[PDB]
């Protein structure tokens, strides 16, 4: 339906349901730091939800 | 057959529909998606990322565990087989045919 | 056929895999030639409607049925085991084999 | 309607599957190599599921030639 991320100007016409089950848009659900409700996130693709930042170690695409 | 400790498991259908009593292939197919796709991680809908220049009669890929990059048209089926990046067994979906 | 798939001679082997037995009734053209009656994987000696009722011998638990799409074999129950039917094609240009999907 | 073509063949079809019932033989008479059906010699071809009159086999064989 709709990308949790800070004002995200995503129409999710070029999403897939997998994007849109979870809350993120494409280019969201990569993007290394985003910002929720004021808060730095990222989109942890192993778990396929956002945790905030300091979950993550440097780049990695998933949380350790 | 195998890569690393991956077995490579190649799978036949007799339809597409057939997939979908598949269990637990089912959940992690999106029918509504046109070419095959494999899966980056492992997720509801997860199989989205387009296969590059995919044969004839592949319906999907999809690695049982674990993530890898997730792109569409940028890795063939044969270089898929070297993204296991941990998973126990790689499935590769096909429509069968007559020949 | 596909890149995986194996031959014997020009005989091209098909494994086709199904959520079960009752799946199969629906598979045209294929349906037509089982005898969904009967207990144990079975085979063709021949083509003809219901023509897939020569017992397998000591089948895999999940082997469903065994179709050659041409020509005659020796037609009989507990004799020829899958690995030796491969061998059995006599001219079939397709032997399909329909399996019941297990996890491992 | 189970039934076997081959005269005086009173069988039963306990041992038959769909497939003799629909060609009109019974598991036995579907391998005998000469049969008699309303007084004629036959057998039960195994390439065409259909009995012919016995010079259309070659010597032993299970289907016509
Ligand atoms: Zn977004
Ligand atoms: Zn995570
Ligand atoms: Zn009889
Ligand atoms: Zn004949």
């Amino acid at each position: 339906p709709i990308c949790l991320v800070d004002g995200c100007d995503s129409d999710f016409s070029n999403c897939r349901e997998y994007h849109k089950r979870h809350k993120v848009c494409d280019v969201h659900s990569k993007t290394p730091v985003v910002t929720i409700n004021g808060h730095k996130q990222r989109f942890c693709q192993q778990c396929s939800r956002f945790h905030a930042l300091e979950e993550f170690d440097e780049g990695k695409r998933s949380c350790r | 057959e195998r890569v690393g400790d991956m077995r490579i498991v190649n799978i036949t259908f007799s339809d597409i529909n057939s997939i979908k009593n598949f269990q637990p292939f089912s959940q992690y197919f999106d029918f509504t998606l046109t070419g095959p796709r494999y899966n980056g991680n492992i997720a509801q809908f997860a199989m989205i990322w387009k296969i590059k220049n995919p044969p004839h009669n592949l319906l999907g890929v999809f690695f049982d565990n674990n993530t890898r990059d997730d792109e569409d048209d940028k890795y063939t089926l044969e270089e898929l087989k070297q993204m296991g990046n941990g998973a126990k067994n790689m499935y590769i979906f096909w429509q069968y045919e007559q020949k």
